[PDB]
């Protein structure tokens, strides 16, 4: 627009990456999520509090896919989340149209770090604040990824990001364990989002997605108000 | 809080904030509007108002009810020329949905298009955030009418009776006391629900050259802004 | 009735500055020192101890830009200060002017001392 | 300090420091007025004559932009006629492609998207221009729009620019645009733009009148202001 | 427009680059390696920056990133800023393995690479690169390599080096166990493993949170060898034992 | 404060162009001259030590056969203004067959004395002398950090410019012969530099219709100093 | 993309990045070199070196053409890239006109360069001096040296660096013609010139040499400590 | 004084001003006063020089075959316009084979000087024209500005104390219409001999003039060809 594109993103006297430390606080100002890997497929769990009763939870998705067998939340902005989303929307077909075969989670994550990491350098925009879970069940191993605004990325068992990370990651260091089942994740992962919430949780609070070893499908509120019902 | 240019650009504070996008949250606030969307059963029905201070100012300009598409219509709030300036992105993105998929456009999607631009607004550093907030309607395939809400801060973002503007923190709350009961919703209902939630804001119960009403209706699904009789009409209608 | 008398150092702030010409008058911007002009502090100081007269104040004038009547006080200082290091007593053109060069230079590596910056 | 400097900064009240600087650069600027009757438009600007400074026709303020469009500006007058330009070339581009006259609509469309177009980046300065905009065509009628420096274009009857804007605008109200033909109107506008800027200020002024309607035929173009000089005949008899 | 600009590029008025030692002091932050002096063999060491119970140790390298047949790098600092770099730095090798059929010698690979880290400090109103890792392989021509990479682009080979603010200790600790020539890999290997143990704070060396990548050249093989923890656990108690050992003298 | 590269004073002009003039006053001096003969030019080297070699420093370079130059200043800013100018010359010569004048040389430099910026960066800090002898005669010409170009029949710069113009006014009239004018410079020479005058220190610079060429060598000098 | 003017004028006419960046070089390492009438001689010294661990990546004498030798002071890593493309200017120059390449036509490029890349936008100057040293066709030995201004400049013997009023106050007790009357009375030259240089131990000392119609010979520290030998002998006859 | 940084910000009072700074560098050069008749159009500057030795720095240059314009101001600028202005006009001319008029040239040079008085980083242009030529319809004499609004006069001046060439000029407009060249040009310097102090000439080696008519092609006179013209004038009042 003008060719302005210095990076107002600088190093501080002590050598810290000052805006990547403020997008971190607004990653921690967001809602919380958690989400698991237990043995034959990944669960992930997000909390969706509409601000309102007038709000419809029929419209907007939190639990968004990026193939037929990769899922991806977030936990920070919505308006930051979904540009990336489509970004690793476009990102995967190119793999799909050269090497014709189901792109790998850990190529994905290694492409959208390279994104979000050559985007903190750029020409005069803040980082996303965006910390994403990225699933997916490749070759036989159910892998679980976390990336972050500082473009790193993470291979956790079964950790949680936004509020209250702390007490819901020891509360994910003690209760989350060895090998489960599909739904004993479910479980868990209910009871870890139940750690933080409010006095109610419904089918249009939560919104929980799985990854089968056949394949992903996104739950229906039918059956998370039937598994949340059965307090976790 | 704040560090730096903070308090100036869309960088971020200490405390996780971005001043610019909370600033243009009431940069709505200049305009002075009340706008009031309901969806029905079958219809929905924007209303709006609009001031005429001068006898020479027109009454045939100052409508905010623009249409997009034929099925598709919006109201704007906010400053008005962030508001226009939305618009022929809305109508040409619009028109290249039709000319690239060869099927009429969803109103969901042209949200995600809006907002997605409005998020590069806000995501570039050197460029204004556009204080505007955008209001749809339409209609779609087996999903009733549907509303929409695009505040300047880029998401797409749709409810059941939806108000954002200057008066909308207590029509908010009385649409919460109108909208959780057992009643349905016919055509006259919305309608009498769309004038008397913002009478009871603004307590004047004034003339019917004042409010426009735009609704759209599966029997005839093209958006359609009323003629004064018939407002007229609904307007002594609710009086018993 | 005398007319009182201002001095300072920058010229802010803008609001004292609009005030005074609605009141006072004869703002003057220093000046400093002419070309021709370096000269003359040189001549006060050419009564200082026992100056050579094969010096010549115009040499030295121009090597030394903006150095007013303080910078160049310090060329006959540093006169009569290397002289006595040295023991000899008469202090001629170019042995101060030797000096002169250096104290110019080497006082300019932290600071050039500018005045442009202040106010900008 | 620091919210006034850059165009592209909110400030925390919420407005546009660097937009409300470029409405009140406008106000400094004379007195020009318009209105419409019934089937044309007059304009009228009042222009300033100290002592001896330009020769009679000297850059007036009204300008030609299409066939059956013109300006009247005031502001600053240099991006007035950059404007002028723009605009010209925007009809150029209407006219050479969908092969018939540009309606005044879409010329008001798209200057008044580019002077919104400037007050969104710090590349540059928001414009200091505000003008009118007289047409008419047989199949259109008259319209009158006016584009202030924020980008809002809307419809009078009539309106007023510059310094003398309230006080010129306070008497077009006892006028009545419906019945009159505007060759009462011309009349109608130089007695008041006398009456207008009183003389205490500046000793002299000069006026110049340009009348588009059904009368000219639809090409626009100023009077022969010599030709019937109904102005000042009516204004020297309209001090009692 | 320009008031908002960071300058980051511009000299500082005492004498030195302003934004580079900021850079390096970013290094001297969360990152530890090194390498020894090696015949038949050269190795690389790290530390686990996460050694909770909660990580996968799916990826096969944490710290050590092959980028050839023959050679390999060790992140410090910023880690996805060296995954440009190694994105970059791996391209420009299998570029050169396109133009010539034959495999890249490490000296034009560094100055590859340092051309870029310096060009970002020469010009651009930009923010520098914020690692400084190693290398390690085999050429033809000089048979053992390790360099040394710096955000203001100036390279040195080593044979025994410095990452990071920790490893200055085991610089004094380096050259207080020097040698010449002796590898021997039991002896480097306890060498490295006593440095870790030494300078690293935590007691006894957990077998978790080091890391040692060795490269022994086989012809026409060029191992590459990562070893895993199995023989990580009786390496440390061999050192442990020459610690028992060795504190016998008092 | 540093403000718009290219921003007007409260004066007011331009503040870098104002702050380019200043850059004139520390290099060293010069001395140009017109004859009705030719041109004589004069110029210090100003050695530094002993250490340097004397004959390698430029300050004329001959940029046509018959148009000579005297730079100032910081001598690499004048070095790309010298090598452009000389393929101007040039094309002049390959379009016209044809002496370009040795007015236009300056206004086909003056055009981009002034071409600073960010899009389409510093303005250039050196003082030229131009000589040379073109159909009008010997032209002495004079250009500016700012493009402001003028002939000047005597001109002087630099750090001296105040004495060698104000001593140099009263030692002129109209009819000035070549070798009254040479032994003319070096008395001024002499009494501005401050190391002590001998075959080291200067350089001359003759250009005439019927004394050409006539460049500059050693041993002429020898004689020229000694005249004294 | 990059439109910003970084090095302007200062208001007492200075530019601030040339003549302030040249700091960067007095805080570098030093190098001194003369020329002899017949064979050349310059080291770099203050070296600073582990002395426990490798020496040829820090070389930092080299040569453009066999014809051509390097020197420099300042940060090092500012002065490769000027290595190298004066390397690539001057090959292009062997692939024109046939002769090697003349020193003073590279030195204009290093300068001519340095001074465009002062004069551009948004580019920081280097902050280098450099040493050209080269006995041409023809077979005339001669020197130049560098300046972040770009004003190449002849001299006959060098100081740059650390204390380079040092050496250069220094070298005038050495300019008598005797010296060098012998090639051997120019490297012992140098090295008892790098004696008032830094510490001087036969360790940080690296001179390297050029016969004229040879390629450069880096010398082992074989006759380095010969040379302190005869040097440190001779000033045990000056008393 | 923040607000006084670029010409992009506006002030809170509503004047830009860079473009008030650039009108005091045209207020900084020498006078020049342009005049014309009903038949013909003179233009007169004063020169100044820099020392007694140098020449004096020449002010009104030949553009076309009738259009003659005067400056005060910087002169790199005027070099750049100059070059614009020839350019422009010998593009009409080499398409359309007629001369331009002299009113739709000077909207090409308020188009041209527009864009560098709004968008960042750039300055307006320091510029002085008293723009004078023939189209069919007679005599025009133009002058600009920085903020390019270029005004159709019967008689300007602009440069250094020119407010009293205007003093002289308003009470002789009555009479600056019918009168032919010899004493119109007079006229014409009058207003510059009011434009200096009363003690120094008013010499032959500075004032230049410029004149364009209908059988007399645009013309520049130096001191020689002006010495005819300076001869027989009143003397400077007590």
């Amino acid at each position: 627009e003008r060719g302005y594109s210095f990076s107002l993103t600088t190093f501080s006297p002590s050598g810290k990456l000052v805006q990547i430390e403020y997008a971190l606080a607004a990653v921690a100002g967001g809602a919380p999520s958690v989400g698991i890997k237990a043995a034959n497929g990944v669960v992930l769990a997000t909390e969706k509090k509409q601000k309102s009763i007038l709000y419809d939870e029929r419209s907007v998705h939190k639990v968004e896919p990026i193939t037929k067998h990769i899922g991806l939340v977030y936990s920070g902005m919505g308006p930051d989340y979904r540009v990336l989303v489509h970004r690793a929307r476009k990102l995967a077909q190119q793999y799909y149209l050269v090497y014709q075969e189901p792109i790998p989670t850990a190529q994905l994550v290694q492409r959208v770090a390279s994104v979000m990491q050559e985007y903190t350098q750029s020409g005069g925009v803040r980082p996303f604040g965006v910390s994403l879970l990225i699933c997916g069940w490749n070759e036989g191993r159910p892998y679980l990824f976390q990336s972050d605004p500082s473009g790193a990325y993470f291979a956790w068992k079964a950790t949680a990001m936004g509020k209250n990370y702390v007490n819901g990651k020891t509360f994910l260091e003690k209760r989350y364990n060895e090998d489960l089942e599909l739904e004993d994740a479910i479980h868990t992962a209910i009871l870890t989002l139940k750690e933080s919430f409010e006095g109610q949780m419904t089918e249009d609070n939560i919104e929980v997605g799985i990854c089968n070893e056949a394949g992903f499908r996104r739950l229906t509120p039918t059956e998370v108000k039937d598994y949340l019902a059965a307090i976790a | 809080s704040s560090a730096g240019f903070d308090r100036h650009i869309t960088i971020f504070s200490p405390e996780g904030r971005l001043y610019q996008v909370e600033y243009a949250f009431k940069a709505i606030n200049q305009g002075g509007l009340t706008s009031v969307a309901v969806r029905g059963k079958d219809c929905a029905v924007i209303v709006t108002q609009k001031k005429v201070p001068d006898k020479l100012l027109d009454s045939s300009t100052v409508t905010h009810l623009f249409k997009i598409t034929e099925n598709i219509g919006c109201v704007m709030t906010g400053m008005t020329a962030d508001s226009r300036s939305q618009v022929q992105r809305a109508r040409y993105e619009a028109a290249n949905w039709k000319y690239k998929y060869g099927y009429e456009i969803p109103v969901d999607m042209l949200c995600k298009r809006i907002a997605d631009i409005s998020q590069v607004y806000t995501q570039n550093a050197e460029m204004r955030p556009l204080g505007c907030c955008m209001i749809l309607i339409g209609i779609d395939e087996e999903q009733g009418p549907q509303v929409y809400k695009c505040d300047p801060a880029g998401y797409y973002c749709g409810f059941k009776a939806t108000a954002a503007g200057v008066k909308q923190t207590e029509s908010t709350s009385f649409l919460e006391k109108k909208v959780k009961k057992k009643f349905d919703w016919t055509f006259e209902q919305t309608v009498e629900t769309a004038i008397t939630c913002l009478s009871t804001v603004l307590s004047i119960d004034f003339k019917p050259s004042e409010i426009e009403v735009g609704v759209v209706t599966v029997e005839n699904p093209k958006f359609r802004i009323l003629t004064e009789a018939e407002i007229d009409a609904h307007l002594v209608a609710l009086a018993e | 009735n005398i007319k009182v008398l201002m001095a300072t150092n920058r010229p802010d702030t803008l609001d004292p500055a609009l005030m005074r010409p609605g009141r006072l008058d004869r703002k003057i911007e220093f000046s400093l020192p002419d070309l021709e002009g370096r000269t003359h502090i040189f001549k006060i100081h050419a009564r200082s101890m026992s100056v050579e007269r094969d010096i010549r104040f115009e040499l030295l004038a121009r090597l030394c830009p903006n150095s007013t009547g303080a910078e160049i006080r310090s060329v006959c200082t540093e006169a009569g200060m290397f002289a006595i290091r040295a023991r000899r007593k008469i202090a001629t053109e170019k042995d101060f002017l030797e000096a002169v060069n250096k104290v110019i230079k080497s006082y300019a590596k932290f600071s050039a001392t500018p005045r442009y910056m202040t106010y900008n | 300090t620091g919210y006034d400097l850059s165009a592209s900064t909110f400030s925390p009240d919420g407005r546009v420091f660097q937009v409300e600087y470029a409405m009140k650069a406008v106000e400094n600027s004379s007195t020009a007025i318009g209105i419409r009757c019934k089937d044309g438009v007059v304009f009228g600007v009042e222009k300033l004559v100290l002592s001896k400074l330009y020769e009679e026709g000297s850059n007036k303020r009204l300008f030609n932009v299409d066939r059956h469009v013109g300006m009247a500006v005031a502001g600053l007058l240099a991006d007035a006629r950059s404007l002028a330009d723009i605009a010209r070339e925007e009809a150029s581009n209407f006219r050479s492609n969908f092969g018939y006259n540009i309606p005044l609509k879409h010329l008001a469309d798209r200057v008044a998207m580019y002077v919104h177009a400037y007050t969104l980046y710090s590349a540059v300065r928001p414009f200091g221009c505000s003008f009118m905009l007289g047409s008419y065509s047989v199949n259109d009628g008259a319209q009158l729009y006016m584009i202030d420096p924020s980008g809002v274009s809307y419809g009078y009857w009539g309106c007023a620019i510059g310094k003398a804007r309230q006080a010129a605008k306070t008497e077009i109200e006892k006028l009545q645009m419906k019945e009159m033909t505007c060759r009462d109107i011309v009349k109608e506008v130089a007695k008041i733009i006398y009456i207008v800027h009183d003389e205490v200020k500046d000793k002299a002024f000069e006026l110049e009148l340009s009348w588009v309607g059904e009368l000219t035929n639809g090409r626009h173009e100023i009077v022969p202001k010599d030709i019937r000089e109904e102005a000042e005949k009516y204004a020297k008899e309209s001090l009692k | 427009s320009r008031r908002y600009d960071s300058r980051t590029t511009i000299f500082s008025p005492e004498g030195r680059l302003y934004q580079v030692e900021y850079a390096m002091e970013a290094i001297g932050h969360a990152g530890t390696c090194l390498g020894i002096l090696a015949n038949d063999g050269v190795l690389l060491a790290a530390e686990r920056r996460n050694i909770h119970k909660l990580l996968d140790e799916v990826f096969f390298s944490e710290k050590i990133y092959k980028l050839n047949e023959d050679m390999a790098c060790s992140v410090a600092g910023i880690t996805s800023d060296a995954n440009v770099l190694t994105n970059e730095l791996r391209l420009i090798a299998q570029r050169y393995l396109l133009q010539y059929q034959e495999p890249i010698p490490c000296e034009q690979l560094v100055t590859a690479l340092c051309d870029i880290k310096q060009a970002y400090t020469q010009f651009g109103g930009k923010r520098p690169f914020g690692v400084s890792l190693l290398y390690i392989g085999w050429d033809k021509h000089y048979g053992f390599q390790l360099y040394q990479s710096d955000p203001s682009g100036n390279y040195g080979g080593w044979k025994a080096t410095c990452i990071g603010n920790n490893s200055a200790a085991a610089v004094s600790m380096l050259k207080q166990d020097y040698k010449e020539g002796e590898m021997t890999l039991k002896s480097a290997l306890a060498l490295a493993i006593k440095v870790l143990n030494k300078t690293m704070d935590v007691s006894k060396l957990s077998a978790e949170k080091v890391e040692i990548a060795t490269l022994t050249r086989e012809n026409g093989k060029t191992v590459i060898r990562v070893l895993k923890q199995k023989e990580v656990e009786q390496l440390i108690k061999k050192h442990e034992e020459e610690e028992a050992k060795a504190e016998r003298e008092k | 404060y540093d403000r718009g590269v290219n921003t007007f004073s409260p004066e007011g002009r331009l503040f870098q162009v104002e702050y380019a003039i200043e850059a004139i006053k520390l290099g060293s001096t010069a001395i140009g001259i017109q004859t009705s003969e030719g041109v004589c030019l004069a110029v210090e080297k100003r050695i530094t030590s002993p250490l340097m070699e004397p004959s390698s420093i430029e300050k004329i370079v001959e940029i046509d056969a018959h148009i000579g130059c005297a730079m100032s200043g910081l001598i690499a800013d004048a070095k790309t203004l010298i090598d452009k100018a000389r393929v101007e010359t040039q094309n002049h010569w390959f379009t016209y067959n044809e002496t370009m004048t040795v007015e236009s040389v300056t206004q086909a430099v003056s055009n981009l004395a002034l071409q600073f910026g960010e899009e389409d960066s510093r303005p250039f800090g050196v003082a030229l002398l131009f000589g040379g002898v073109d159909e009008k005669g010997p032209q002495l010409f004079h250009m500016d950090p700012s493009g402001t170009f003028v002939q000047c029949d005597a001109r002087a710069i630099g750090s001296a410019s105040e004495g060698a113009q104000s001593s140099l006014q009263e030692v002129y009239h109209k009819s000035m012969t070549l070798k009254e004018a040479i032994k003319s410079s070096l008395i001024i020479l002499k009494q501005v530099m401050e190391e002590k005058l001998n075959a080291t220190n200067i350089e001359l610079a003759t250009v005439q219709p019927g004394q050409n060429f006539h460049m500059f060598t050693k041993e002429e000098l020898e004689e020229v100093i000694k005249d004294i | 993309s990059y439109d910003r003017a970084i090095t302007v004028f200062s208001p007492d006419g200075h530019l601030f990045q040339v003549e302030y960046a040249q700091e960067a070089v007095k805080k570098g390492s030093t190098a001194v070199g003369v020329r002899g009438r017949d064979i050349v001689v310059l080291g770099v010294e203050k070296k600073s070196v582990a002395k426990l661990q490798d020496e040829r990546t820090v070389r930092k004498i080299c040569a453009l053409d066999d014809n051509v030798c390097m020197a420099f002071a300042g940060l090092t890593a500012d002065a490769r890239i000027v290595i190298n493309r004066a390397r690539v200017e001057c090959q292009s120059h062997r692939l024109t006109v046939e002769d090697p390449v003349t020193v003073e036509y590279i030195t204009r490029y290093i300068a001519s360069l340095k001074q465009r890349y002062t004069q551009s936008n948004g580019r920081r100057p280097f902050g280098i001096s450099a040493l050209i040293v080269g006995f041409d066709f023809d077979g005339t030995p001669r020197l130049y040296q560098t300046d972040p201004s770009g004003t190449y400049h002849a001299w006959k013997a060098n100081a740059i660096g650390r204390g380079a009023k040092s050496v250069r106050e220094f070298l005038e007790k050495n300019y008598t013609d005797e010296a060098i009357e012998t090639d051997d009375l120019t490297i012992k030259l140098v090295i008892k010139a790098l004696l008032e240089v830094v510490q001087s131990g036969g360790k940080n000392i690296e001179l390297a040499v050029m016969r004229r119609d040879q390629s450069l010979k880096i010398l082992n520290p074989e006759e380095i400590e010969k040379y302190v030998a005869e040097i440190e002998k001779e000033k045990e006859e000056n008393e | 004084n923040q607000y006084d940084n670029d010409v992009t910000v506006w002030s809170p009072q509503g004047r830009i001003h860079q473009i008030e700074y650039a009108m005091e560098a045209v207020k900084q050069g020498s006078a020049t006063v342009g005049l014309k008749s009903k038949t013909h159009a003179v233009l007169v500057a004063l020169k100044r020089a820099q020392s007694e030795l140098a020449a004096h720095q020449k002010k009104i240059l030949h553009v076309d075959n009738h259009i003659g314009i005067s400056i005060a101001g910087l002169t790199a600028d005027a070099r750049l316009l100059c070059n614009f202005m020839r350019q422009e006009c010998l593009d009409s001319r080499f398409v359309f084979d007629r001369p331009l008029p002299v009113s739709r040239l000077v909207s090409l040079i308020g188009s041209k000087t527009q864009i560098p008085t709004q968008r960042y980083g750039r300055r307006p242009y320091g510029v002085g024209l008293l723009i004078a030529g023939y189209d069919d319809m007679g005599p025009h004499i133009f002058q600009t500005c920085p903020s390019a609004n270029y005004f159709d006069c019967r008689a300007m001046s602009i440069g250094a104390r020119s407010q009293s060439a205007r003093t002289y000029l308003e009470r002789h407009m009555s009479e600056f219409m019918e009168c032919n060249l010899n004493e119109l040009v007079k006229h014409g310097l009058r207003a510059l001999r009011e434009t200096l102090p009363a003690e120094q000439d008013l010499t032959t080696k500075n004032v230049s003039i410029g004149i364009v008519g209908k059988d007399l092609e645009f013309t520049i006179y130096d001191d020689d060809d002006v010495s005819p013209f300076l001869e027989g004038l009143e003397e400077r009042p007590q």
